[PDB]
């Protein structure tokens, strides 16, 4: 046979640190990764960044759409127009081929 | 293809004619990145000698920074000049063959019948 | 002239030819190559005369100098390959295609 | 300014410096003949440097600090592993054999980056041309396969021809019965257990392989034990010796000047015992290799080129 | 002393540094000053300020 | 070799390609070719034996054939015409000629066969000097008479070039072997951009000799012929890793590197040409090449092949090589596709 | 299980003069 | 976006620069405030995208994947740290480097403007890609993977990139935004149809379109976890991505032009998650499942509906953090016993309760529980497919009720029946791990609730 290394052995990760967190066979330096996934993972990003995105203003300008949608329906009925028309472009500035 | 041009000088690496061009900022964004390069270069070196990677040489490691600038510098008023050259040229023959450019008069799409396509 | 310079393409095709079809010994192949040389050497000389170009008689020379180099690196070879093998069959030559 | 064309352009040459005793000298020997105390006075009174038989450390102590290795580091090959059990299969035999020969390539090439760059001359104990001696007796015995004589011999061929041999090689014959008494009054309990046969297989190839090869280029001495326990009586007949055969006769300066390129470059000169032939005895899968080689790394002294190692007291780094 | 053999890069080769630094210093002078000059052409040619 | 006749020699070495590239007259472009061939000889031959000895006899008769056949073109023109330079009157068949044995000196496909053997029996050096200097004077001068060259025989050459590089390349076990079938492939792409934009032949030479350069000066680090040795980089010089695998990917013109460049440039050039067909060929057997250095790369860097006892001497040992112009012509070969404007025009 | 690397098995089929 | 992109670029030299014991928490950290960053995108009050320079944007397409790709990065670093603590120093600071690369070159690819530029990021990906399998791999069949994986994309790749040229020559530009008001209807030539399948193909093996999804399966067997979060994740939606940003420019074609396409992926879909009933290894069987799912993205980009467009969007972000979720649940019992077949643990509720709980969240996800996003973008999928086709709901039928018995067949034989009580080496869940499992979940959850910011472009 070659020179190789036998394989190595189970090991128990709690049996030395019955605190492990699962970072670190360091003990300090296991429980200070643990605290920072925590912290900046769930109180900053998850905590403010849901606050600063539930507090995007009118997003998509979907709020704006409905007030001018109001808007225009008011207009639209007391004046008599049509709520809504078949032509997008008024005809006159279209011109068709003559064929 | 623009070797042959009218007042080219050969083996010239700046034509007098570049000095009325504006030249490179020393903090170019590419001149910065130049001088990146020449800085790996020398970590590389570094590691490719088995010495401590940041900390040896910084002698060796400023020359390499500094050639890398310097070097690019010179390099990008040459391109800088190749570039104006061509479109020096490329207008010049524009403006002496208005018959093969003719400003071609646009429609607007109230005139442009184009086809539609429904999605369904 | 125009025969002559037909004639005379013609010996350095029979030339080229020889080079390309190799036999066994690699000196017929260098004989080949002094052919393909004496050619082209009667061609320029036939052309510089025939045009009464003065200035072009030393590049018929300059051809001979370098032919002469060329031919002494091929017997320098020569004396290589026989060294190695005890002839100058090209059929030995074929270590490298492994 | 490093050897090389330009310093050897501007003066630098060896045959400026070689004299009367500018020579390489091997003593060689059955186990337990005396060849150490033999070179070290050919040496010490012709005023030459002598070489200690290269062994299992040699590379360890001509490198880093020059304090031995763990062996891991060190060829992970064991003599007293060798004659306490000479068929083990983890091929710790022919595994020694190997280290050994590279070993004796690298001292070989030391002494001769000396004598180039020098003139002053050198002795060595045993040397690459006869560390055979010891291959055949393990394949006569049994202790090797054939295929590690092949691996051996080929490494051989790629290597040895690329030097030049000694110029006088010293032999001191002892018979097999007195080599046997020799190694029980040593009293080392390993080397005890060498079987005669073993030894008497070394004899049989120093006398019909090596003597007869190394008479048709080096001057050849031959001593029993009687004459060689008076070490001056040996340096008398060296004092004496012509060199009228042999390589060394034709060496001009720039021929000396490519294998001085050669010899101070190790890694080059040790280029071919590494070669990627898989024999089972000598390969280290990944795993094993990786784990040695990073621990190798972190010892002191090691983990950077020599002069920036901070923690053996290196200075000026960040200058250099 | 800690190596056996005395290393190749014991001490700074003086003679490199102080080239290398000179290099060095020489170069950045010399081409913030180009780069100076070739400014005020550049403004000269094209009647700028 | 004494220092004089490294010096002689090695200047005519330098010298043929530089009178080539200064030369009006085409008698003297040849004469420089003369110098290449007669000076790079011994060179090849230097070591001495039976391998080397074929490898400098081949490279002599392969030469030596190529050399008449771009005098007879030199001399039927010089008859034609009355003058020492190819003009747009020269006869197709006299440019066809020079086409086809200035290809035979490049080792262009299908005259590519003598470059894979000639590579394998000479110095690591040696196959550097082959592959990088040797080919710009044959280079620049077909440079000079780009418009007046056939697109068909060119185009055929380069398919065929890029084609017989891709699958030479995949069978090849020595790295000798594998730089020349690399360099076939990279000249079959030299050479399909020549008649349209010289330039950019150019570009793709400059890039394929500061990739090449720094490739072979890697071998050369613990002489690594072949994919098992050059396997063990890992245990003798592991620093090297990192740069070689991208040495690699740029050979192949894998983005972002450097060396997608040419194979891009050239791409969007023939297809400005309408040369669509054989540029969607030219790109797809290319990667063929990025196939055989994934699997070197995979020997070297990816992996740990086994390793040997010897091995832990050579660890004791101090280097002393690359030189730092390994590390300028690796970082540039491989970091600087950001500074691709500048390289273009 | 550890990672797997080539054995000797895997390394010999470069070992060929070609492929 | 460069306030994004050098953050980014500063985690390399963060790395590097750490030392031995603080380089996971370092770089960890400043991973999850880069994504914290990246939700500015998110403020969007009108109807105009963020144009920030000629090289950089963001729409409502590009900025749900840049985040996504951005929360990512941390996920992955925590799911790397306990198979890589017995590799040395620098090996660890190395893999790092490459995950950060693909981070920075991934989102790069997202908000670039021009097509020349998306091609050179989304092809500079497979490095780092190709490093991370093979270099990290556990199996000898990483190298088969590599091989697989790299070139099933370059083979694809290269017509795009003729595509790409032949457009610019024609056109002039590459710009994304100027291709698409200046696009004029092509004729239904041979040509014109070999230059849809040049600009589609890429992006279709990407997704992986079945019939050339077999790199995939492999890819996922044989790399480590956090190659199998970022390939699932994020690196199939390039293609996606790819197709809904170029086929702009490709009308009338793609009517008839999506036809094969459109049939492989609705039949495909069916043999893709039956296998998943019949498969042994738990990450084949998430990886089959993958292609299952991508298959209804390829459909509704073929449709070019407003609604399809919508639940391709949602599916995509949808899909994302549900696979990455099951990898790293099915990599959790990995690490205790060394084995990915899935019918060799069992009863694990009994030992790991809370980790079955976030199996059973995953397994729910993926299935497609309403009110889940996952429904939401299948759902959408599903009525713009009927819309296109009545007949589309049998296919769409038939892999639903596969897509249930796979689903929770995995949750019954992995964490019910009897404990396979011989595994003593089942420790108790790490803080890590369970950590990673919510990370996943709580987005996915936060997105259920505000489903606007996934809706993608065309509502
Ligand atoms: C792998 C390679 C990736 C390398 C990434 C490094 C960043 C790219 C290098 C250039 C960065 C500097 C730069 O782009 O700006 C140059 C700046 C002036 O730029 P300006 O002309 O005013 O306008 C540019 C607006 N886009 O001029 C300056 O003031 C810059 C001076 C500081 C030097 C640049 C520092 C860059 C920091 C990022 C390093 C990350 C390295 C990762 C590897
Ligand atoms: C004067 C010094 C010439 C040697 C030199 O510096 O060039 C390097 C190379 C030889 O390199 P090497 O033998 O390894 O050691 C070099 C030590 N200076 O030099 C050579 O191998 C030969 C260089 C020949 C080219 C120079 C010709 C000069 C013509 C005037
Ligand atoms: C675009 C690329 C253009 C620039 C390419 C050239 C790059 C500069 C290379 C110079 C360098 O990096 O430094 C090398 C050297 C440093 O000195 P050192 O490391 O001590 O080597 C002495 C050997 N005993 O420097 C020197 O010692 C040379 C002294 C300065 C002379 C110039
Ligand atoms: C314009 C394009 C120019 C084309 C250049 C073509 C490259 C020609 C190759 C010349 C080198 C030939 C050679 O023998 O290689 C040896 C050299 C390493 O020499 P070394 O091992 O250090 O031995 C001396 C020790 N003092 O190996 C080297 O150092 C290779 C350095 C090559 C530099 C190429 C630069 C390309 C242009 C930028
Ligand atoms: C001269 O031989 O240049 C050839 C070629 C340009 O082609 P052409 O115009 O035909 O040549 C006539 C005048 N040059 O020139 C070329 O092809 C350019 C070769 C470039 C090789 C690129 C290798 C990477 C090096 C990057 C560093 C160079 C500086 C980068 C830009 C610096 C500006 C910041
Ligand atoms: C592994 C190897 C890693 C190295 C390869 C990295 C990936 C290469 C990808 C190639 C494409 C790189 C981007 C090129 C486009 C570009 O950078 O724009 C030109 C840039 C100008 O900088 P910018 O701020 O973007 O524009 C304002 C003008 N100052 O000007 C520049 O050129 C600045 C160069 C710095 C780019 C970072
Ligand atoms: C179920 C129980 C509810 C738990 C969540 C309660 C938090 C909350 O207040 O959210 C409500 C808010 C709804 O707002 P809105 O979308 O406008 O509702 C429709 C119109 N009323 O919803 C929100 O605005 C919060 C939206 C979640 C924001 C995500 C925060 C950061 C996400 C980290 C990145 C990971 C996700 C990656 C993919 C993202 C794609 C964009
Ligand atoms: C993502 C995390 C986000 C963190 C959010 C933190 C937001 C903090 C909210 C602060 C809100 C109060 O903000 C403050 O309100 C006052 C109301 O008096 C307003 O102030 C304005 O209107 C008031 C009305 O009386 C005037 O008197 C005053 O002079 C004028 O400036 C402004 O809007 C602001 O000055
Ligand atoms: C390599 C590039 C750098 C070097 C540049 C080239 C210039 C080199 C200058 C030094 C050369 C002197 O090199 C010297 O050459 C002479 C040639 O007459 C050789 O000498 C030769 O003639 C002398 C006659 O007395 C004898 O040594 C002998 O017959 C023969 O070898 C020397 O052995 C060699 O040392
Ligand atoms: C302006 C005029 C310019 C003149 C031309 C300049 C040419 C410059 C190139 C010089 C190159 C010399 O390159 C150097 O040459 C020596 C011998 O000469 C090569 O050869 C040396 O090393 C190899 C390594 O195996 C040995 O096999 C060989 O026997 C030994 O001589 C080196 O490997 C190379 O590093
Ligand atoms: C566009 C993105 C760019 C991606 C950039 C690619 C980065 C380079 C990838 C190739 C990696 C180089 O290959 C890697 O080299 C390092 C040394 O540097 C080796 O490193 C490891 O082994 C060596 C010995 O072999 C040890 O000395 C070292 O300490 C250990 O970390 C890795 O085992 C090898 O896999
Ligand atoms: N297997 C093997 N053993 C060797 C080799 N060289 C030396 N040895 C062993 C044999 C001995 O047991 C041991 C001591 O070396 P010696 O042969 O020189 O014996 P010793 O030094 O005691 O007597 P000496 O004065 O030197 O002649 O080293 C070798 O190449 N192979
Ligand atoms: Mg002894």
């Amino acid at each position: 046979q070659w020179q190789e290394d036998p394989e190595p052995e189970d090991e128990n990760v709690y049996a030395k640190n019955p605190d492990f967190h699962g970072y670190d066979s360091d003990p300090v330096v296991d429980v200070w990764n643990m605290r920072a996934v925590f912290f900046f993972g769930f109180s900053i990003v998850l905590v403010f960044g849901t606050t600063f995105v539930a507090y995007v203003p009118d997003y998509r300008m979907q709020e704006w759409a409905r007030r001018e949608a109001e808007r225009l329906v008011k207009y639209r009925e007391v004046n008599g127009l049509p709520i809504m028309e078949s032509n997008y472009f008024d005809p006159s500035k279209i011109q068709l081929p003559e064929d | 293809m623009m070797n042959g041009r009218p007042g080219h000088e050969p083996l010239k690496f700046l034509p007098d004619e570049a000095r009325s061009l504006p030249p490179p900022k020393l903090n170019d964004p590419r001149l910065v990145y130049m001088g990146l390069l020449g800085y790996c270069t020398g970590l590389m070196d570094n590691m490719l000698r088995m010495r401590p990677v940041m900390r040896a040489g910084l002698h060796r490691q400023l020359l390499f920074v500094t050639s890398f600038v310097f070097a690019g510098y010179f390099y990008l008023k040459r391109q800088n000049y190749l570039y104006a050259v061509k479109d020096h040229d490329m207008f010049g023959y524009i403006k002496l063959h208005p018959e093969d450019f003719p400003e071609k008069e646009k429609k607007t799409y109230a005139e442009i019948l184009e086809p539609f396509h429904p999605v369904r | 002239m125009p025969s002559t310079f037909f004639n005379l393409t013609m010996a350095f095709s029979l030339s080229l030819l020889g080079t390309l079809m190799f036999r066994s010994h690699l000196m017929s192949t260098l004989l080949c190559l002094e052919g393909m040389v004496l050619s082209l050497f009667i061609m320029t000389s036939v052309t510089s005369l025939n045009s009464n170009s003065m200035s072009s008689m030393p590049i018929p020379i300059t051809i001979l100098v370098f032919a002469a180099c060329e031919a002494a690196v091929g017997l320098a070879l020569l004396v290589k390959v026989s060294n190695t093998y005890g002839t100058d069959y090209v059929q030995n030559l074929n270590l490298l295609q492994c | 300014l490093r050897y090389g064309l330009l310093a050897a352009i501007l003066g630098d040459k060896t045959t400026k410096k070689l004299h009367e005793y500018s020579r390489v000298i091997t003593v060689d020997g059955n186990i337990c003949s005396g060849k150490n105390k033999l070179a070290k006075e050919i040496a010490q009174q012709l005023g030459m440097k002598h070489y200690p038989e290269a062994g299992i450390q040699y590379s360890s102590t001509t490198t880093g600090d020059g304090r031995p290795l763990d062996i891991e580091f060190s060829g992970s090959c064991s003599l007293e592993k060798f004659y306490d059990d000479p068929k083990s299969n983890d091929g710790n035999s022919y595994r020694l054999q190997s280290w050994l020969y590279a070993s004796r390539l690298l001292q070989y090439a030391d002494a001769l980056e000396h004598l180039l760059s020098t003139g002053q001359g050198v002795v060595l104990e045993r040397s690459i041309y006869s560390d055979f001696v010891f291959l055949e007796a393990m394949y006569n015995q049994g202790y090797i396969r054939k295929q590690c004589v092949d691996h051996y011999n080929e490494i051989k061929r790629l290597t040895l021809p690329e030097y030049l041999p000694p110029h006088a090689v010293i032999y001191i014959d002892v018979p097999v019965p007195e080599v046997q008494s020799r190694i029980q009054k040593k009293g080392d309990p390993h080397e005890m257990k060498v079987t005669s046969a073993y030894l008497q297989d070394i004899e049989n190839a120093y006398k019909k392989t090596f003597l007869p090869k190394m008479s048709e280029m080096c001057e050849v001495l031959v001593y029993d034990s009687w004459e060689a326990e008076d070490p001056t009586k040996v340096v008398e007949d060296i004092e004496y010796l012509k060199y009228n055969k042999g390589p060394w006769l034709k060496q001009d300066d720039w021929t000396f000047h490519y294998l001085r390129m050669l010899v101070q470059d190790k890694t080059e000169v040790l280029n071919y015992t590494t070669i990627p032939v898989y024999l089972p005895e000598i390969t280290i899968g990944a795993h094993q290799g990786s784990r040695i080689y990073n621990s190798f790394r972190e010892l002191p002294g090691r983990k950077y080129a020599p002069g920036y190692n901070a923690e053996v007291g290196d200075k000026w780094i960040w200058l250099k | 002393k800690f190596y056996v053999r005395e290393p190749v890069n014991a001490k700074p080769n003086w003679l490199a540094v102080g080239l290398s630094v000179g290099a060095s210093v020489f170069m950045w002078i010399y081409l913030i000053q180009t780069h100076n000059e070739d400014v005020l052409e550049y403004k000269r040619r094209n009647g700028l300020e | 070799m004494n220092p004089i006749t490294l010096a002689i020699i090695y200047f005519t070495i330098f010298l043929g390609p530089v009178i080539t590239m200064s030369s009006t007259n085409l008698m003297l472009m040849w004469v420089g070719l003369e110098f290449s061939l007669l000076a790079i000889i011994p060179m090849l031959i230097n070591k001495k034996n039976p391998r080397s000895t074929e490898a400098a006899t081949k490279y002599f008769v392969t030469q030596a054939t190529a050399s008449m056949i771009i005098l007879l073109a030199i001399v039927l023109n010089y008859k034609q015409l009355g003058t020492w330079m190819f003009q747009q009157q020269t006869n197709g068949l006299i440019l066809n000629m020079t086409l086809m044995a200035l290809s035979m000196k490049l080792g262009l496909a299908p005259f590519h066969f003598w470059l894979p053997e000639v590579t394998q029996g000479i110095p690591l050096h040696m196959g550097l000097i082959l592959l990088t200097w040797q080919k710009i004077a044959p280079l620049s001068i077909l440079i000079q008479i780009y418009p007046l060259l056939n697109s068909t025989i060119i185009l055929m050459l380069a398919i065929t070039s890029i084609f017989m590089g891709a699958w030479g390349g995949l069978n090849q076990t020595q790295m000798r072997k594998i730089m020349a079938y690399s360099s076939i492939a990279h000249m079959g792409w030299m050479l399909a951009i020549l008649p349209y934009n010289p330039s950019l032949t150019l570009l793709n030479l400059m890039i394929y000799i500061i990739l090449t350069a720094p490739m072979f000066m890697a071998l050369m680090l613990n002489n690594s012929m072949t994919i098992n040795s050059i396997s063990l980089l890992w245990n003798k010089t592991p620093a090297m890793l990192t740069m070689i695998s991208l040495m690699l990917l740029s050979l192949g013109g894998l983005p972002p590197l450097t060396g997608f460049l040419p194979k891009w440039i050239i791409i969007t050039e023939l297809m400005k040409n309408n040369c669509l067909i054989m540029a969607t060929l030219m790109a797809m057997m290319a990667l063929l090449n990025l196939f055989f250095y994934t699997r070197l790369i995979y020997s070297t860097s990816l992996t740990m092949f086994p390793t040997n006892n010897n091995s832990k001497m050579m660890t004791h040992q101090t280097k002393t090589k690359p030189n730092l112009m390994f590390s300028t012509l690796a970082i540039m070969s491989t970091m600087t596709l950001p500074l691709a404007p500048q390289l273009i025009t | 299980a550890r990672q797997w690397q080539p054995d000797i098995e895997w390394a010999e089929q470069f070992s060929g003069a070609v492929m | 976006m460069l306030k994004i992109i050098l953050p980014s670029l500063m985690l390399l030299p963060l790395t590097w620069l750490s030392s031995p014991k603080k380089t996971w928490t370092n770089v960890t950290s400043y991973s999850f405030l880069i994504s914290l960053t990246s939700l500015t995108l998110l403020w969007q009050t009108d109807e105009n995208y963020k144009n920030f320079s000629n090289m950089f944007s963001s729409d409502p397409l590009s900025t749900p994947l840049i985040i996504l790709t951005a929360w990512l990065l941390p996920l992955m670093l925590m799911a790397s740290q306990n198979h890589l603590k017995k590799d040395n120093n620098v090996l660890q600071k190395l893999y790092i480097s490459m995950l950060i690369s693909l981070q920075i070159l991934l989102i790069m690819t997202f908000s670039a403007t021009e097509l020349i530029m998306f091609y050179i990021l989304f092809e500079a990906t497979l490095i780092p890609t190709l490093i991370i399998i093979t270099r990290w791999g556990n199996q000898t069949e990483r190298l088969n993977a590599g091989i697989y994986f790299l070139f099933y994309t370059l083979i694809g790749s290269i017509p795009l990139l003729i595509a790409l040229i032949l457009i610019q020559n024609h056109v002039g530009t590459l710009n994304l935004m100027i291709l698409s008001f200046t696009t004029h209807t092509l004729d239904a030539s041979w040509s014109n149809n070999l230059l849809w399948l040049a600009c589609m193909m890429a992006f279709l093996i990407k997704m992986p379109l079945y019939g050339v999804h077999l790199w995939l399966p492999k890819a996922h067997v044989e790399a480590p976890i956090a190659g199998s979060m970022i390939l699932a994740a994020i690196l199939l939606k390039l293609g996606s991505y790819g197709m809904i940003r170029i086929s702009i420019i490709l009308d009338p074609l793609t009517k008839y032009m999506a036809y094969p396409f459109i049939l492989l992926s609705l039949w495909g879909m069916i043999m893709t998650s039956s296998i998943c009933l019949r498969q042994t290894d738990l990450k084949s069987l998430i990886a089959y499942s993958s292609v299952s799912h991508m298959a209804l993205v390829i459909a509704s980009i073929m449709i070019q509906t407003p609604w399809s467009f919508m639940g391709a969007t949602m599916l995509m972000i949808a899909h994302g953090l549900t696979s990455s979720l099951l990898f790293c649940l099915a990599n959790s019992n990995y690490e205790r016993i060394h084995s990915r077949t899935m019918i060799m643990a069992r009863g694990l509720q009994m030992v790991f309760p809370l980790m079955a709980t976030w199996w059973l969240m995953a397994s729910l996800a993926n299935l497609a529980l309403p009110p889940s996003i996952n429904l939401m973008g299948e759902l959408f999928i599903t009525m713009s497919l009927f819309s296109w086709s009545n007949f589309t709901i049998i296919l769409m039928g038939i892999n639903i009720i596969i897509t249930g018995m796979y689903s929770m067949y995995m949750i019954i034989t992995t964490q019910r029946g009897k404990l396979t009580n011989h595994m003593i080496n089942l420790q108790p869940s790490h803080t890590r791990e369970l950590t990673l499992m919510a990370l996943h979940m709580i987005p996915l959850i936060l997105l259920t609730t505000s489903p606007k910011l996934i809706t993608g472009l065309t509502m």
